[PDB]
């Protein structure tokens, strides 16, 4: 089970450090509004993409076949385009999403379409929502 | 200790809300010299240019402009009218009608959160930084309007004036003055009480006809400028709360004390800097215009009466 | 034995209720009502309707003032609604129900559709910008046929009891169920409650129609 | 001779039952649903429905009051659900089984999957401050096939005890199965309920297929 | 599940590449984000009126709105030419021609989320 | 057979004398929580750490295998993503993940993929919870 984001192939296994470095990444270096101002990523935003993903991963548990539903990858690519809207809302968001490539990897499950790459995308969503709400 | 009342509407002036419509120029409106709008109830209309000439009325009907409004419904065969929701009456001195906030019976009502939002604004003079986390409106409950009858309504076109009362392409339906409304509003008494809601009222109209309305209409009064000449110092009995058909950006905002030219100045700076062209202060006002003469209301001002339970 | 309380639930506003793993549009409603999968018929959560009635008796039974865990109640509302202190827990007495639409046959013969959508927003006070949004109330004038059941455990305070619950059901028909109630959505009144015994013959089921019926 | 209860359990409510077992989301349904590890379909344990079956049966034939231990039922209840006591144990006569989604045709030709999520919340009384639950609920109106055995051991006790298991199954429908039920969740309804012997031929299996299909 | 060659799983793609071929190429004044939002404002209310909807073939109140959708959208585009820009370069006439000559469901699903996501890249861009 | 700790290694013979260490270091100092008072964790939120942790004990005991699964794996750094969630809820619980130091054996397991550092680190965690009951419980 693989995840390829950016440069990095993400498994089954080092989520949670991905996650935890991205979340990282962008304290210490947070992002400028262009006013000059003191800005970053409030929680219900965030919150918003984990449960524009969580309403996908609640009913993927319901299915055994590591085959995914073509209505399931229309609402994966939902996920993407409602992120797409939601990052040309505002720039922090856009930010958000470039730094934490969630672009790349929402790519990478509609590329490979099985069950086991969403399910680490999911995880690898809900350990970004983790760290951020551990930092 | 949950007080319950009774919140009596009485519409002094014009009273417009909501709707999320934007009826167009030739959807379903007919205006002539009856003085009347139909409104052409929506999807009955199309199933019955269903069975007859189907592509041929879509062609007219896009290709048949700069007129639609009579034009269509007169040299075509649509002379019949059995097709309407209601009529309502007129107000001249040309399209795109909003549409006043319906159910899905279609009866207009005012939603008690647009009330509530109202006495929001009014509660407000004092403490302008009443902050994202308030106490006082989760008590505030305010309940939804009785579902008034279809003739109280008459289509509006709203005026503005600076120096002469320039028309504007913008028509509503709004309510007819003298028109009763009736809510209920309840809450608790250790945050609020009707006589606070009653003295909140006034500082809000006061302020607002203070140095800013009246030092604004004892400039550019002319033979259009002067029911409405003040209706303030009559009687302070009966308050006014504004219900947003188009009041303007003085009635949304509230940084009044003590600014008092500060106010007028920094307004103009935000409202005319970064939307339109720039001029003097003060900008303008609303009113409205009904033929025959044209009267000059403003727009939503109304009365307010509490009775208990 | 036990007991049936059967009744209606007319709404007199919207009662926007509950939330829904359904996906959203961009511009559209957000946030919609709860409802049944299989019928797609909305819905009374007996949770909801349950909670907004303990929250209304046991701050009335307790003369106001409502500060406290809910097993920190009265006993004459912990033997209704439940409870689980560690050491005297409390079987509850009623059991609700999910409460679904009843009436989408009078609607559809006023030939209108069981729900609408209401628009709105927010105004900020500096720059007076709007933040529109839209949600999804059930019309007024739709009915909602429940089934409450009654354990009858003791004989000597059901009719207080029931004199409990039509309590808490006239402090519901002068408060808000649900969602944006606070707001001019959520009147709720009720209609023909009656009572009836499951199996058997209750000698004093007369007058526990006498409480409810007044 | 062995005779075989079966019927049909429908869900009226949602019925959340069990726990998992499983890893659960952030955002996301805590407490999932049982279900059958295979097909991964949900389920009624066979021991859910005994238990609240037994406690039923048990608190009505004794009169109304039930505070004892399983073991110090009536004679009745210790012949069909079993017992353990030291001296004079009995068998169990009835031998349930787990229970498995039936009607997934039936729920798939509404396009809708098995199980829901129902959004629930508590309010905090001092500080006014929230608290979402997201549980796992089946729909309402699917259906549970099911199939009991019947241990048939003296011909002169038999129309007793099927007239005591309908008893339990008619108080069972009016009681919940399995969750939280006091909110509105649980409720089912016995129907297509027949009794068939597993071989040879019963003497008398017309007035015990009465009885259960009265 | 057609939609003039837009299958149900790539409907934002198939958005994305038609307004990346609308900011690329544009014509001389850029287009509004206000009237692409009308088109959006047309369509959500018989998209709530659907998304409710037991059966699988839709009635004839529900395609009657829709033809008077595209009686709305042939108004401003015979009134503006940045409309019908938009119409014939993002397939949007040609995918409602397909709602009507469907007139299934997932049909107007599809339709619904393609005009949802070419609205979503038109905030992105 | 070792799980670094802070610098302090435990093996299978000195895990049970650190977890009752570290309740004691949680114990007769507990976590003051800028509010003024001290509190301490609850038993249903350390009860669900230890079924946490069990969701995967159930899993592993019931294989022979040294070498550790990529399921396996999966799930301690779910359990370690989970663990550092619940840290950022309350404080309460962040002052004892720090204290009884969980996310760094939950490292030191993620890192050397061996079946015997999965079960030590979970008799630790059922240590703990044990010496929690014990001492200086309600019970």
């Amino acid at each position: 089970t693989e995840l390829k984001i950016g440069n990095e192939k993400v498994n089954s296994t080092n989520f949670g450090d991905f996650a935890e470095k991205a979340i990282r990444g962008i304290n210490h270096k947070p992002f400028v509004n262009s006013k000059g101002g003191e800005q970053k990523i409030t929680t219900s935003k965030i919150r918003g993409i984990l449960e524009l993903v969580n309403k996908v991963y609640n009913r993927v548990i319901n299915t055994n076949d590591v085959e995914l539903s073509e209505n399931i990858l229309a609402d994966i690519a939902y996920i993407k385009v409602k992120i797409a809207y939601e990052s040309g809302r505002e720039p922090v968001v856009k930010d958000f999403i470039q730094r934490t490539a969630f672009t790349a990897a929402i790519t990478d499950v509609m590329n490979q379409r099985t069950r086991e790459s969403f399910l680490l995308f999911a995880r690898y969503v809900e350990s970004l929502i983790a760290y951020f709400k551990f930092y | 200790m949950k007080k319950t009342y009774r919140v009596t509407l009485t519409a002094l002036g014009p009273i417009f809300i909501g709707g999320g419509e934007k009826l167009k120029k030739y959807e379903y409106i007919f205006d002539k010299q009856k003085k009347v709008a139909h409104m052409i109830d929506h999807t009955k209309f199309t199933k019955y240019l269903l069975e007859k000439n189907l592509l041929d009325d879509f062609t007219s009907r896009v290709n048949s402009h700069f007129d639609l409004y009579d034009y269509l419904v007169n040299k075509k065969g649509i002379v019949f009218m059995p097709l309407v929701k209601y009529s309502v009456p007129v107000a001249q001195f040309m399209n795109d009608l909003n549409t006043f906030v319906k159910d899905a019976f279609g009866r207009p009502y005012i939603p008690g959160s647009s009330l509530k939002g109202a006495l929001r604004t009014a509660i407000l003079n004092d403490l302008k930084e009443d902050t994202k986390e308030n106490e006082v409106f989760a008590h505030l409950q305010v309940s939804d309007s009785e579902t008034i009858d279809l003739e109280n309504l008459k289509v509006y076109q709203k005026v503005d004036y600076s120096k002469t009362a320039k028309p504007l392409p913008l028509y509503r339906e709004c309510l007819k003055p003298n028109t009763e409304i009736t809510f209920t509003v309840s809450f608790d008494d250790e945050y609020l009480t009707l006589k606070k809601i009653q003295n909140a009222l006034h500082k809000t109209y006061q302020h607002y006809y203070i140095k800013w309305l009246k030092g604004g209409k004892v400039g550019e009064t002319l033979i259009k400028g002067v029911t409405f000449a003040l209706d303030q110092p009559s009687q302070n009995q009966g308050e006014i709360i504004y219900i947003g058909g188009g009041a303007g950006f003085v009635s949304k905002t509230l940084h009044y004390k003590s600014k008092n030219r500060d106010q007028a100045r920094n307004d103009s700076f935000d409202i005319l800097k970064q939307l339109f062209r720039t001029t003097y202060s003060k900008m303008r006002s609303v009113p409205d215009n009904v033929p025959t003469g044209k009267h000059y209301l403003e727009m939503g001002k109304a009365r307010i009466k509490l009775e208990e339970l | 034995m036990k007991l049936v309380i059967e009744g209606t639930i007319v709404l007199k506003t919207g009662m926007h209720i509950g939330g829904s793993s359904d996906f959203s549009a961009i511009g559209a409603v957000a946030s919609p009502v709860v409802r049944d999968t299989l019928t797609r018929l909305p819905l009374i959560p007996g949770s909801s309707l349950k909670g907004k009635m303990r929250y209304l008796l046991a701050k009335e039974l307790n003369n106001g003032i409502l500060l406290n865990e809910p097993n920190n109640d009265q006993d004459e509302i912990l033997r209704l609604f439940g409870s689980s202190e560690k050491d005297k827990i409390r079987r509850a007495r009623l059991k609700f129900n999910d409460i679904k639409l009843s009436n989408l046959a009078e609607l559809e013969t006023f030939n209108v559709s069981s729900t609408e959508v209401k628009f709105e927003n927010t105004i900020n006070r500096k720059t007076a910008v709007a933040n529109p949004r839209q949600i999804e109330r059930v019309i007024a004038g739709s009915k909602f046929d429940f089934e409450i059941f009654y354990n009858l455990d003791d004989i000597k305070e059901v009719e207080k009891d029931f004199e409990n619950i039509k309590q808490g059901f006239d402090l519901l028909e002068f408060d808000y169920l649900g969602g944006h109630g606070t707001r001019g959505s959520g009147r709720i009144a009720f209609e023909n409650l009656s009572v009836i015994t499951a199996v058997g013959n209750f000698e004093k089921i007369n007058t526990l129609n006498e409480i409810l019926g007044a």
